[PDB]
């Protein structure tokens, strides 16, 4: 929906340790430098592209099962 | 989807579920078989149960279709091997792995969900006459899964 | 010397006054003042970048009326 574009996104930078999320659970791939990360209301973030598809059909944080609209 | 199926396959190797095996039967990665040993200190102790695992085309956005091939006496598992489990249908999430599903099934065998049953008669025995429930389960474990 | 927006939380709104020269770590404290959030609970994001506590509004190039994104981390999500 349009809602998926209203959530923050930010290219990952390995050097700075602001979040403890080192892995996109949908891809099961470490976060790689400059990759686009999408953060959900619940402070859970994944690969933007990777989690984007899941929000089309569902609306819950894959990790903690929290709504994100 | 392929890439993530392979990922899970390594994850199983690095942290194999307790007395459980799973993997593709042949060259097709989307169809696996799995075996689970009946949990110790359960009615099923000593049994070997075989399962089929089928990954949807768009896995992990759709959950895998899992089913028993071995007959089993259990309130949430029917004579067709269908399994009444929540993570497999409506509580499915990309964050879930094949390992987590196998461990959930493994715990379901230890602790059924008789309040939301797949086989009423056996649910009703489980709540009211657990002693009969286990003897029958032990009998079935002894008969079709040894 | 400049208006800024941080409308987020889904209960979005917030208008702030600041100087370009203000470090992000000043920003998070002014958000603690308009709102109750402890600064270390705050994750500021803008034009595709996390904002480093030490860097400033000029560094990142935030111009008047830029509307920015706050994410609340929790004590054990
Ligand atoms: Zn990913
Ligand atoms: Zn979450």
């Amino acid at each position: 929906k349009a809602d998926i574009e209203q959530l923050p996104s930010y290219r990952f930078n390995p050097n700075n340790h602001q979040s403890e999320q080192t892995l996109c659970v949908v891809c099961m791939c470490d976060f790689e430098s400059r990759q686009l990360l999408r953060v959900l209301p619940c402070n859970h973030e994944f690969h933007a592209k990777c989690v984007d598809k899941w929000l089309k059909a569902n609306r819950t944080c894959p990790i903690c099962y929290a709504d994100a609209s | 989807a392929l890439k993530r199926i392979h990922k899970e396959l390594n994850d199983l190797a690095r942290d194999p579920p307790a007395q459980c095996r799973a993997g593709p039967v042949g060259d097709d990665m989307f169809h696996w078989q799995a075996t689970i040993m009946g949990p110790n200190d359960s009615p099923y102790q000593g049994g070997v149960f075989f399962l089929t695992i089928h990954f949807p085309t768009d896995y992990p956005f759709k959950p895998p279709k899992v089913a028993f091939t071995t007959r089993i006496y259990h309130p949430n598992i029917n004579s067709n091997g269908s399994i009444k489990l929540d993570i497999l249908r409506s509580q499915w999430s990309p964050a879930l792995t094949i390992s987590k599903v196998l461990l959930s099934i493994c715990s379901l065998l230890c602790d059924p969900n008789p309040d939301d049953p797949l086989v009423p008669e056996i649910a009703r025995i489980y709540k009211t006459d657990r002693e009969k429930y286990n003897r029958i389960a032990r009998e079935w474990t002894q008969k079709y899964a040894m | 010397s400049m208006q800024i927006f941080v409308k987020t939380l889904t209960g979005k709104t917030i208008t702030l006054e600041v100087e370009p020269s203000d470090t992000i770590e000043n920003v998070k404290a002014k958000i603690q003042d308009k709102e109750g959030i402890p600064p270390d609970q705050q994750r500021l994001i803008f034009a595709g970048k996390q904002l480093e506590d030490g860097r400033t509004l000029s560094d990142y190039n935030i111009q008047k009326e830029s509307t920015l994104h706050l994410v609340l981390r929790l004590r054990g999500g």
